[PDB]
Parts: structure tokens; C-alpha cells; sequence
């Protein structure tokens, strides 16, 4: 409710500091859901200064150590890491001195210089490279930075783009590396290395890199089976999605009459942890002001979009999808696309529903209730649940 | 060199960076790390904060050359008035000799204290689906649960008695071929 | 403002306890007036099964014999067994043996049928008329159970009915000594019983009975003055109430030039605890969607149950009615409707004013502000009122 | 009876169904009363409790004939592990032999203290003008005052001037014969 | 929230007590900008009866002692006074024997059968002259009561009036006696009396009394400068403010083509402590329905009474001047007088703001935001400004 | 006088007056003030809240004649019953021999001590920009500083680039001359 000024929050580190305490408790409670939300507050002052930027970090490196949810403290530690990089701050001395990141001279040192200019180069790819084939390679945590492989997303699933293809391997084999490789570790020291999934990682990326680099895609559909199977690693199917994402996000797409979208369904059913991202781009395509488009186009291209948060839905992602729509109801959407959305859901859907699902699927029916399964579903509620206090 | 605080003020003093300015590398000459414990006691906060900043742009080779000095000036600044100073000074003073931070900071400092005491509780609360790190995204199942173990399943909030218009179009594209 | 499913709530009985306790404590803050509301949100777990419903009514029986305010419990007990008997549970086993009911055999017996079958049959009702014409009478608090004598409502004053001319006299003096026959008690021994108003009770209901049965009423207001006479006693404008009811609520019925409607006045004058009824039955018909009727009759037909309205407030049921008309305006009645409300009462009203009246008519009359008595009582409540902290 | 445990559950194991089914008199035979004691340990909670609600539906002829068997059963559910089954078995104990429930349910029982303690005082809050059971709106004035004292008058809100609309009408009614 | 009648409040010393110290408290924390609405919940309370308004006034008096915000309470105490007396209430004989007036016989019986009377008149003002001539003085402090001041304003001031040439110089005498003239005291004795500034005072006082009742003005344009340079007296800005509302107030004034109205922005950059008074003219001016006005008129003349608040506004009298724009735009005035406000507010101010500034003139911009000033100073907050809690 | 405080009542008695009616001083004979002691302890707390009252209404000549039958009710009023009356006499007790009120008010009085416990801690908390008095509005500076110290200047809120358009209206008035 009390705003605060950005300078004044940082010039005494007792008030910094109690920020940061209710800050981090707010995201903590949020979850990944609220997550877009309650980060940019918190990230804005502490990327106020390097010295703040340090001693925020400090703290989230020291929590990040509990073994009960510490996790989750590195993840908005990473938020935060990328909060200053979009902000043109450059925190990669910080960030590698943060961890046991230093206690590899040469690979830290190519590691820190990409991550400081922000693109990769091949003289700082060989290197790391080199040392990954040799009998005796770094710990493969060194290569698992956020920062690092949304490099590789940019350089070898992005339209385009440009690449040397005697250098092309060796991003590849680095990409699969960090993506299918597992350590065994004891008392801090490296037993074993499994490489198993290696060579078929490397495959499935070299191969759907090859695709979307052609484009024209026309050919897309008729290789289809092939990406679909590739889109089952992980690391393909965060290519495909960010490269989706470059081609529609792009204006003066929708000309065409979309394959593009399709994949998104097949991105959701085989990967959890992507939904977050799969919604996020949904919603930035649905606010997306289409001057070029016809009305009819544009009504019929939103029907769609609701068409992939269904499905989504259906793959137990719901609760932050039906919270969407029920803020763009409060809140602009024409009431015919809302009615296409609830239609679809209460065609698909079933008891027992949850009391958190009800708590939201519940008012978002009953606002403007003209339209049975909609009102069967109203008796069932009624019957089966309970305000409280 | 003569009023080499000086000199610092018109090269750190700008109250609108507070991030290391560009080639912060080339101001802090080897020469300029000895003339520091010269000037020092006169220094602003915001200079020191740029200055002690600036060790972590410094090329491993150059840290270790003059990390005698290094460690003089982190000794001062842990001396200092200003309470940021003295936050930095103490997480700087394993990097001269080990290139790493330190993060043991809550000796007889209420600050960090205070913070980790509130929020490892809160951590601890909310360890049921906590979300994961941003590098999860991007590995194979057994290198996931190697690294953060098996993830919790998606809430069931109903139950599927038919599948969505969407399973229709997946057959259709494949049928295309 | 949190939801919870009933089988949830059911399955622990500590969590079933916390609930029970929260819900009792906000039914007995609501009061009679908010009981509507608060109840059914109980109700509903409580009923969930047969050994839910028997905790709960266990507890409320120990609750019920506090001397102060026990009564209340009592209530909300009684009102809990009417929500399992319209739910189609059978509450009667339990509700006997809660009570001293089972300390007399062949009564209790009889009794427990009744209440099971949810009728009155010719045959149990004989069994209880030859004990209480005998020399030594069961205990009235026996037939004394709400269930029971709503049974004798729908059976005696409700348009019809199915009953026996060779048994009528049983159920007419069985009702009447219910409602008429006091008796005296020391250290749980009985004294003795007074009868004296039993003859006239009697006969007040047989009257009104033959009346309300006879219908065509157009015969009605010719014996007005009798039926007047009768209504002072309670348990006949119980029935005539159930009867009023029962005619106008059916639907066709608005075809005519009301009487019916004018004897809710002569109730509400005499009887303060059936006010909170005849409001119900008032706002029931005041929400009815009349489609056979022209739209003129409609709102004149609105008018006429307004009046009804203001008759009951001005018999001291004034804060349930001005807040029922507070609720329809913040929230689809036209303003024509609640500006009649607002000066009629305004045209009969005086200081000194409460502030819990002013706390509610002053909202009500500062919306739609334009229609003097309505600025003079503006005048005096800013002249005369203070708001707290 | 061979698996008379078995046969129980195909009975009442009706996760649905969660009241006394029609015609739950015929099923509880005196001879399957007698067997009860044999199976009961390997029931379910929702059988027992269906078990034991059913007792009150049964006759009173019929219930003082197996009083025995049906105290050891109210016992053996007073040693039960769910807490459901055992607050009905500490409230039917009194049934068998006086065919009325216990009304004493505070001995070592944390959540009937917990209630009976905080409603007590919440009934005895709101003594003032507290609501009366149905039955009284049915009582004339004699009867009404000896069960439940004087009636409360309503509140004075404010003061009549005037009589309202509805006093003329009445006037009219009583003309027109 | 909630409402209480001002009899029930007084009648128990306790429950008066209680409501004395939250009403007191709620005041000291509303500033002197909320006072407006603060004050009469308060006022209604005290002014019951004239035991009440002794026990109250009291209170206030012993807290008026305390050296570290005690004045505070000495305003609230009089702003009471003044409340009693608008409603007939005569509390001279009270504030006088509050105080250390009672001190000095002759002085202390002419100065109340004035407050009594609530006018001026020859006899009683030149009993006080007298002594304020002789070689011993009484306080200057007992001439210092708001309510008398208050008096001379009316008397010189406003349009008229009735007053002897041959004792005016006693009245404009006074009035400067009690506006220039400093007292030094040690142990309860005073050392001397400084009269420097009284003859200029005097001047300038006589000087302004004599122009604004001639009128007719058309001949203050012409004598402006020497107006301006008397403003500078806080005395006679006072009295050229109460001119200029008395002018203007009165209905029937706009048919001319104004002066009065520009007199404003001196008063309001030569003295502080007027502006809530040059606001709350301005806000009744601006809430005036002028019938006689033509459309165009009342559009241009609105637009005139808000060039006099944004001057104000630059005059460091910026929140409570912001606070009114936003409570008439999310409560009325039309769409094109609330974006003048607001176009020619940010055509003046710049970086650094203040969060309380921000959290008040942020809302109001986005709210109907279609008018680039206005985006620049929405990004300049997003970048620079952070939410808490 | 004969039932001298019948008459009281029909002077003072009306219940809508509840300040000091016209021509009080002229209701208030000294022969009246010496029956006022004989008539007390029938009289009701609004009469005597009127009575006692009205002492402030008398000229000091007529006070502090019969100043001694004065303080004799004041004193009657301390060991009334009514919490008002109790509450006038005590700030009354100083006004016949002294002619003004009693501010110490705190001795065994817990209304007293709790309004000013509570509140000079709040007067406390808003000393800073507190708001002055009304009479300083009319004060030159100098009187102004001398009675409450130096103004506290008004919060920057911004920055002025340019001066607002009332600053040429100014320069054009000044030009017509
Ligand atoms: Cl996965
Ligand atoms: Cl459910
Ligand atoms: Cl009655
Ligand atoms: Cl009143
Ligand atoms: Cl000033
Ligand atoms: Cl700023």
C-alpha cells in the first residue's frame, strides 16, 4: 500500500535490510505463479548499486544453502541476476565469485567473459569445450548457469542466425552436455561420470536446430513426427519454445492461414516445469494490439490462443490459467471469448473439484451467468462446499 | 602521486553510477592500490563502495600481485563509519587469497542475523512444490532428479472425462504426412 | 472467505470440531434476523452423515441446557433437524433419544413413526388423544416438538386436505392442548395442569379450520370479525399464515381484484415472534416473477406487499425490514419502488431515532438523493448523530 | 456365518451413501449382532459407524434383547483408533440399557472441552433478546411465560406520529360486511 | 464506522471520556489539512452543553502546557470555540477564566462583554486603548484571542460598514498592537516592550482599510503596487483575504470582465500559515453553483480557481492541493478542467519527487490517461519508486 | 423562600437548554444562593449543572460577595453522587477566591489521568510541523518567532523548472498603472 522511493530504501543498510526480509517473504509466498509480479519490486532496489547488488546476493547465497526449500532462494537469486542484466548492469564477477565457480582457473575465465558481453564466441567456446573431452572435465554445475544456456537458446534457435559451422559442434555438444549429463558425487569428490544420453541429446538437438534455422516453416508439418519426439528432451522443447516465440512475437506474421501454435500443446504435455513459460508467452500474444489483422481474424486468433490455455489447463497447470481469466474479466476482453473459455473447460472437466479450483472457477461463473453444464455445476458447488469463518 | 584522493573523486565521485563504470580496469593502476591507504580516511562512502567494487573487475594476475595491499584497504574499510562499507569489507576479505566470497557474516552483526533468522524459517515453510532453479528447465529427468530430486506432480483440481479440442488437431497434423 | 468441501471438513473430527464451533459462534452473532444466512453453511456439514449429524446435535443439547441463553441452541438445533428432513434424512431415532422422549414407551413409540413418515396418520394420533384424556397425562413438552406440530399446519390449514371427519376432533384437541395447557413442576414432579384455556383454543382453531378448507375465499370477508378473534391466539395465526401462504404462493393466482394478504397485517400486530415469517413469506413474494401478469398490476402487486412492509415496521420489526430494503437497492428493484418505501415510512416516523436505525436509514436515503420530510430528517440526524474512531 | 465380515461390507461399505439405508432393521439380524464381535476388528470406519448409528433404528424390543451383545460392541468401538467411532461409541453407551444417549462427553476429551468451553461463554453473551425454539411461536401467552419468561418488547427505533396505510384498510374490511 | 447520538455520549462522564480521547487523537493525526473534517464529529460532542464544553475545554487547556507540541491542542481548543459560538453557544465567560485574563479586571470585563456580544463597540475599545497607551501596559497576549481578531476583520474589512470616524484610529491601533508588538519576559515578569514595527503596521493597516471600503473596485488596479507591498503585513493579508471572500461570495459579483481573485497569489507567496484558508476559498468557490453564469463562463472561471490553486501549488502547499483534484475525480466535475490541472502541474515540476507526492499524484494520472510530459512521468516513477508490504 | 427548590425546577429544569439561558444572572439572587443550601439534595443533576454553571455568568462583584455561600455548594457539589457534577466542582473549587478555573485535575480522578496519560504522549508524537494557533495568522514575524519559534518551511515536493502562469499575470497587472 506505501510506496518508497528506490534511493531512499538503499542509503541505510538497516532499512535495505528489513525491505529485503518482507521482499523475499512476499515472492517465497507467492510462488511461481505471482512470481512476475512480486520480482521487479524487490529487483529494482537491489540493483540500485553494485555494493547493494553484492549484499543481496550474499544473503540469497547463504539461504540457498538450506537443504529444505533453498532452492527456491536461487531461483529469485537468478531472477535478480537477470533483472541486472536487462537493466544493462553487468554482475558476472559477482556472480561467479558467489560460488565454487572460481575454483577452476581457465574455465571460469571463459565462462565470466561471455556472460559479461552477453554472447558466445568461439574462442571462449573451445576452450570450454576442450576441457569437457578430456579425461579430466570441470563439474558440469559450471555449465548449468541460467545465463549461460539462454545464450545457446539465442544463437542456435533463433531466426537466423550467425554461426560458424566448423565452431557448430562444439556448441552443440556443450549445449548437451550441461543437459543430459549426471556427476556422482562423495564427500566432494566426483566419482563417476554417466554419459549415456549424451549422443542421443546432441542428436536431437542438432536435428531440430537444423529445422528451425531453414524455415522458408512449410516443411515444418511434414517432418512433424520427427519434432515431436525430439521435443521430449527438455532442452529442445525450451529451443521450440523460445523459437515459437521469436517467429509469432515478430509483427507481420499473421498473413499466413498455425503450426507454430500446435507445438505449444505438445511443449505443455511433456514438460511441467515449462508451463510458466508456455502461459506467459500465451498471454503476451493476447494482449498483442494486431493492427494488421481483420477483426474477424483477430476474434477467431484469440479463440485460438484460449484454444492452447485450454489445453494447457487439461494438463494440470490450471489454477494460474483460470486465474487469468477471471483478472481479464474483472478488469476488457469481450465477453464472448471469456464465455468460449468456460464452455470448453465445463466440457471437459469433472468432480471432484478442489476447493481452491471452486474458489476461482466459481465467481468467474457468476458474474455475467447467462448461456446445461454450467449451472449443474453451479448445484454441484452448492452442494458440496462450504464458506468458512 | 600528488592528492591522489583527489584524483579518485573526479574519477568514482559520480553520484549517478553506482554500478563499476566502464575500463574501471585501467583506473586502478597498481601504483594508485598503494597510494589508497594514503587517501583513504577522506574517501566518501560511494568511492569506497566503487573502489572495493572495483577488486572484482580485476584479472586474476593483477589481484594477486598486489593482494598485500588489497588486503590493507578491506582491512581499513572494515574499520569504517559507514555501515555498507563495513557489509562489503566483510565479504570481500577471502577474495584477495582465494579469489571466493566470503559468506559467513553473521558474527556480531544484527543485520544478517536478523534477516537469515526470519527467512530460513520462511524457507522451510514453504519447502512443499517449491519452485526450482532456472537450469532445471533445461535437463533430462535423471539429471533433474539427480540434482533436485523427483517432482511433485501437478494437483488433480478434477478429473478428465473427455479430452480437449486440442488432442483432435495433434492427429490431424500428423495425418497431413 | 475461504471455501471447503463438506467431505473435507467431515473427516477429521478436529477439523469437524473447529468448524462446529466457529459456525456456532456466527450463527449465535447473527441473531434470528440473520439466520437464514448463517445456517445452511452449517447445516450442510453437519448432515453430511448420520454420525456427523449425531455429534453435532449431542453437542448442541449440552449447550442447550445452560440456563442463560441455552435456548438459542436450542433453535439452531431444531433448525439443523428441519435442513436433514428436507434433505431427505431421517433424523427422528436420534432426535427422540436426545431428549426424555424415551422415558415414555408407548407415546415416544408413536410419536417417532409420525416424525419418520413425516405425516400425521389416523392411527398414531389416536394412541397419543387417549393418553392425554386420561387421568394421568404424558408430559405436553412431548408433543411440544416443532416437526410434530408443522405436521398438524399442513394438515389442518393447508388447501385441502385428505382427513378423517370421525378422527378430526382428535387432531384439532391434540394441536390445542400443545398450545394451551400449562403445568407446574417441582424437583421433576408434576404438580398439576392447567386446562382452561383449552376449550377456547379449541374452538378457535376448529373455526378457522372449517374457514380456510371451505375456500371457493369470497366468503371470507364476511366473517372477518370472527376470523380477527381467532388470530389473537398464536397456533391459529400460525395456520393462518401457512394457509395465506400456501394460496398466494401458488402460481395463477393473481387473476383476482386482497384479502389474503390483509390479514398479514392483523398477525403482525398481534404476534412478535411470527414477524420474522411473515417478512420471510413478504420478500418471497416480492421476488416472485409474475409472467401472467400485466406490468401496471405488477408493480402496484410490489406496492401492496411494500405496505405490508411498513405495517411490520411500524409494529417494532423495523431493522430486518429497512435493511431488506437497503440490499435490493445497493444491489436491481426499480427506484420508483424504494422511493414509496422511503416516504411512507418517512410520513410516520419521528425523533428521538436510535443510532442503529439512523445507521441504516440514513445509507438508504442518500443514494438517489432527489425527491420536505426527507432533507429535515437529513437535518436532524447531522445535527443530532456522531461517528466513532 | 462364513465371512459374515465380507458380507457387512457389501452392505454398508457404500461410500455414497453415509445415513441409514431403507430397511436397515431387516438387516441386522440378531444372529449377525452376535457375530460382530468375530469380524469387527478388520472394518472399515464407515461400516462401524454405520453399524453403530443403526442401533437407534432398531425397536426397542429388539435392542433389549441383544443389550448384551450390543454393550460389547459399543465397547470394543470405545477401544476403536478413529476418532469418529470413538465419540459415537461414548455416546451411545447409556442406549442399551436406557434407550437415551450420553449427554456426559467432557471426561479426557480435548475437542468436547474445547467446544463446550468456548460456547458456553459465547451463549451466555447473547442471553439478551436471544432467540426462541420454533415450538414457542405456537404457545399462547400462559404457556409461552412459564417455558420461556416475559417476551422482550421491541426496540423503541423511533416514534409514530401517525398510524401507517395499512390501518385504514383494515377499517374498510370490517365496513364492508 | 460506527454512529452515536451526541445525548447518549454525554450523559456517562466515562463513555464522554472515552470518545474525548479518540476524537482528540484522530485530530492530531488528521494535520491541520484533514481538520475540516475532523473537527465537527468532535465539536457536536463538546458543545451538548455548556458542563460538557467546561470539562473539554479544560482537558485541552492542560494539555495546551506542554512545550513540545501543546499548541497543537491550544488550536483544536479554539477551533471548539469558534464551533459554539456559530451555533449560538455563548463560552466567553469560560475561555476567560481558562486562561490568565481573569488577571486584569478592567481589560478582561471589556474584552468579554465583546466575545459575548460577538461585535466591536466604541466603549468597550476604548477602555482597552487607554491602557495600552499608558506607561504600563496589560499582556499583549489577552488582545491575542483568534475570536477577537476575528472581529476587527469584519469591522475593517468587509464591505461597509458601520463605524465612528473618531474612533477608528482605537480600532486600526489595536489590531496593530496586537499584530506587531513583542513582549520579554523573565520569571513572569516583563522586562520590555518592543514597539518597532507598530507604526508601519498601523500604515499599512489604514492604508488598505481605506481602499477596500471605497470599492464602488476599478481604482485598485491603479493603487496594486502599493496594495502588494502592504500584503506583506500577515495582519493585512488576512483582511485583504476576508475582503476578497466576502467580495466574491456574494452572489450576483460575475458580470464583470478579475482582480480580487490575482490578489490571491500574493496573499499565498508572502504567508504559509494562510494557505489552508486561500485553499479552502478557493475550493468554495470552485463548489459554487452559479446559475446566473453562462456554460462558457462557468467553464473559463473554473479554469480561473484552478490557476490560483496549481500557484498555490507551487508555493509548497502541494499535497492537500493534489488530495482535493483526486477526491472530485474519482467522486463529479467534468473530464477537461481535472486534465487542465494536471497538463499545466507537470509543465512546472521536475525530478526528485517525494513518495508522498508520488503516491497521490501517480493515482490521479492513471485513471482516464489519454492526453509526452505525462508517460515521461510515469516511467520516471516506475524506474525510480517501489512498493512495500 | 417556600419550596425554593420547586422553583428551581421551573427555571432550570427544562431539559432542551442545556447551556445558561438569557438573563441567568438575574435568576441567580444572592437571597437564592443562601436557599440553594437548604434545597440541595433534591435537585437533579441538570438543574445543578445549570446552577453551577451559571457562578461563571455573575459579575465579579456579585461573586465575591457571596463567595463563602459559593464555595458551601461548590463544596455540596464535591459529594454529589452525579460523575458531571463531581467533575464541575472540582475545576470551580478555584474560581470564587480566585476568579479563574482549576487545571489540576489528576488527583484520585482515573477519567482525568487517563485522557492526559494517553494523550501527552500523543502531543509528543506530532510535534514536528505541529499546527499553530489561530492568532498567529495575524502575527508579524517577529511577534510570530518570539511566541512559537521559526515556521518550518514546507516540504519539497519537487523541483520548479519554470514559474507557473500566475507569475505573468502578476507582471501585467503591474504594467496598467
Ligand atoms: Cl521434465
Ligand atoms: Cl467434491
Ligand atoms: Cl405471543
Ligand atoms: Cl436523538
Ligand atoms: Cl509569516
Ligand atoms: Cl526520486
Amino acid at each position: 500500500g506505501e510506496i518508497t522511493s528506490v534511493s531512499t530504501a538503499c542509503q541505510q543498510l538497516e532499512v535495505f535490510s528489513r525491505v529485503l526480509r518482507t521482499s523475499l517473504a512476499t515472492i517465497l509466498d507467492g510462488g511461481e505463479e505471482n512470481l512476475e509480479k512480486n520480482l521487479p519490486e524487490f529487483a529494482k532496489m537491489v540493483c540500485h548499486g553494485e555494493h547493494t547488488y553484492l549484499f543481496a546476493q550474499a544473503m540469497m547465497s547463504v539461504l540457498a544453502q538450506e537443504e529444505q526449500g533453498g532452492s527456491a532462494v536461487r531461483r529469485i537469486a537468478q531472477e535478480v541476476q537477470r533483472f541486472a542484466q536487462e537493466k544493462g548492469h553487468d554482475a558476472s564477477q559477482i556472480t561467479l565469485a558467489l560460488g565454487t565457480a572460481a575454483s577452476y582457473p581457465r574455465a571460469c575465465q571463459a565462462l565470466g567473459a561471455m556472460l559479461s558481453k552477453g554472447a558466445l564466441n568461439p574462442a571462449d567456446i573451445t576452450v570450454l569445450f576442450k576441457m569437457f573431452t578430456s579425461m579430466d572435465p570441470p563439474p558440469v554445475e559450471l555449465i548449468r548457469v541460467p545465463a549461460f544456456l539462454d545464450l545457446f537458446m539465442q544463437s542456435l534457435f533463433k531466426p537466423g542466425a550467425r554461426i560458424n559451422q566448423d565452431h557448430k559442434h562444439k556448441y552443440i555438444h556443450i549445449l548437451a552436455y550441461a543437459a543430459s549429463v549426471v556427476e556422482t558425487w562423495k564427500k566432494n569428490k566426483r566419482v563417476s561420470i554417466n554419459k549415456d544420453e549424451l549422443k542421443s541429446t546432441s542428436k536431437a538437438v542438432e536435428t531440430v536446430h537444423n529445422l528451425c534455422c531453414n524455415e522458408n516453416a512449410s516443411e515444418l508439418v511434414a517432418e512433424l513426427s520427427t519434432l515431436y519426439q525430439c521435443i521430449r528432451f527438455p532442452v529442445v522443447a525450451m529451443g521450440v519454445l523460445k523459437w515459437v516465440d521469436w517467429t509469432v512475437s515478430e509483427p507481420r506474421y499473421f498473413q499466413l492461414q498455425p503450426v507454430h501454435l500446435a507445438l505449444l500443446d505438445e511443449i505443455s504435455t511433456c514438460h511441467q516445469l515449462l508451463h510458466p513459460q508456455v502461459l506467459q508467452l500465451l498471454v503476451k500474444l493476447f494482449e498483442t494490439e494486431h493492427s494488421a489483422l481483420d477483426v474477424m481474424e483477430q476474434l477467431e486468433l484469440k479463440k485460438t490462443l484460449l484454444d492452447r490455455m485450454v489445453h494447457l489447463l487439461s494438463r494440470g497447470y490450471v489454477l494460474p490459467v483460470v486465474s487469468y481469466i477471471r483478472k481479464c474479466l474483472e478488469k476488457d476482453t469481450d465477453i464472448s471469448l471469456i464465455r468460449y473459455f468456460v464452455t470448453e473447460v465445463l466440457d471437459v472437466i469433472a468432480p471432484p473439484y478442489t476447493s481452491d479450483f471452486v474458489q476461482l472457477f466459481l465467481p468467474i461463473l457468476e458474474n455475467d451467468s447467462i448461456a446445461d453444464p454450467v449451472t449443474e455445476f453451479i448445484a454441484h458447488c452448492k452442494s458440496n462446499f462450504i464458506m468458512v469463518n | 602521486e600528488s592528492d591522489t584522493g583527489l584524483w579518485l573523486h573526479n574519477k568514482l565521485g559520480a553520484t549517478d553510477e553506482l554500478w563499476a563504470p566502464p575500463s574501471i580496469a585501467s583506473l586502478l593502476t597498481a601504483a594508485v592500490i598503494d597510494n589508497i591507504r594514503l587517501c583513504f580516511h577522506g574517501l566518501s562512502s560511494a568511492v569506497k563502495l566503487k573502489l572495493l567494487l572495483g577488486t572484482l573487475h580485476l584479472p586474476r594476475r593483477t589481484v594477486d600481485e598486489m593482494k598485500g595491499a588489497l588486503m590493507e584497504i578491506i582491512q581499513l574499510a572494515s574499520l569504517d563509519s559507514d555501515p555498507w562499507v563495513l557489509m562489503v569489507a566483510d565479504i570481500l576479505k577471502s577474495f584477495p587469497d582465494t579469489g571466493s566470497l566470503n559468506l559467513e557474516l553473521e558474527e556480531q552483526n544484527p543485520n544478517v542475523q536478523d534477516i537469515l533468522g526470519e527467512l530460513r524459517e520462511k524457507v522451510g515453510e514453504c519447502e512443499a512444490s517449491a519452485m526450482l532453479p532456472l537450469e532445471c528447465q533445461y535437463l533430462n529427468k535423471n539429471a533433474l532428479t539427480t540434482l533436485a530430486g523427483p517432482l511433485t506432480p501437478p494437483v488433480k483440481h478434477f478429473q478428465l472425462k473427455r479430452k480437449p479440442k486440442s488432442a483432435t488437431l495433434r492427429a490431424e497434423l500428423l495425418q497431413k504426412s
